[PDB]
């Protein structure tokens, strides 16, 4: 009955830590965008 | 029935910590990008 209800736990959590470590994940996924297009406008005025 | 009741639970646990142990490898390599994105810039304003 206890490893039941520590497995229901733990399977609550990981189904909550995929939703956790993805939006951590997406925050980087977003700055590596937007550092890209930082990095390519800057010399888009530079070039010659 | 305890056991079958143990046994999806164990079972759906692997599924669930291998698409964490996915997003924080996916994790990694983006943290590592945006650090050399960020270096490419850093580098480049300075000469502005």
């Amino acid at each position: 009955e206890a490893k039941v209800k520590e497995m229901n736990e733990r399977l609550e959590d990981e189904e909550e830590m995929n939703a956790e470590l993805t939006a951590k994940k997406r925050k980087l996924e977003d700055e590596c965008s937007e550092l890209k297009r930082d990095i390519d406008d800057l010399e888009l005025t530079l070039a010659k | 029935q305890l056991e079958a009741k143990v046994k999806e639970m164990n079972e759906r646990l692997e599924d669930e910590e291998e698409m964490n142990a996915e997003l924080t490898a996916k994790k990694r390599k983006l943290e590592d990008e945006c650090s050399e994105l960020k270096r490419d810039i850093d580098d480049l304003e300075l000469t502005l």
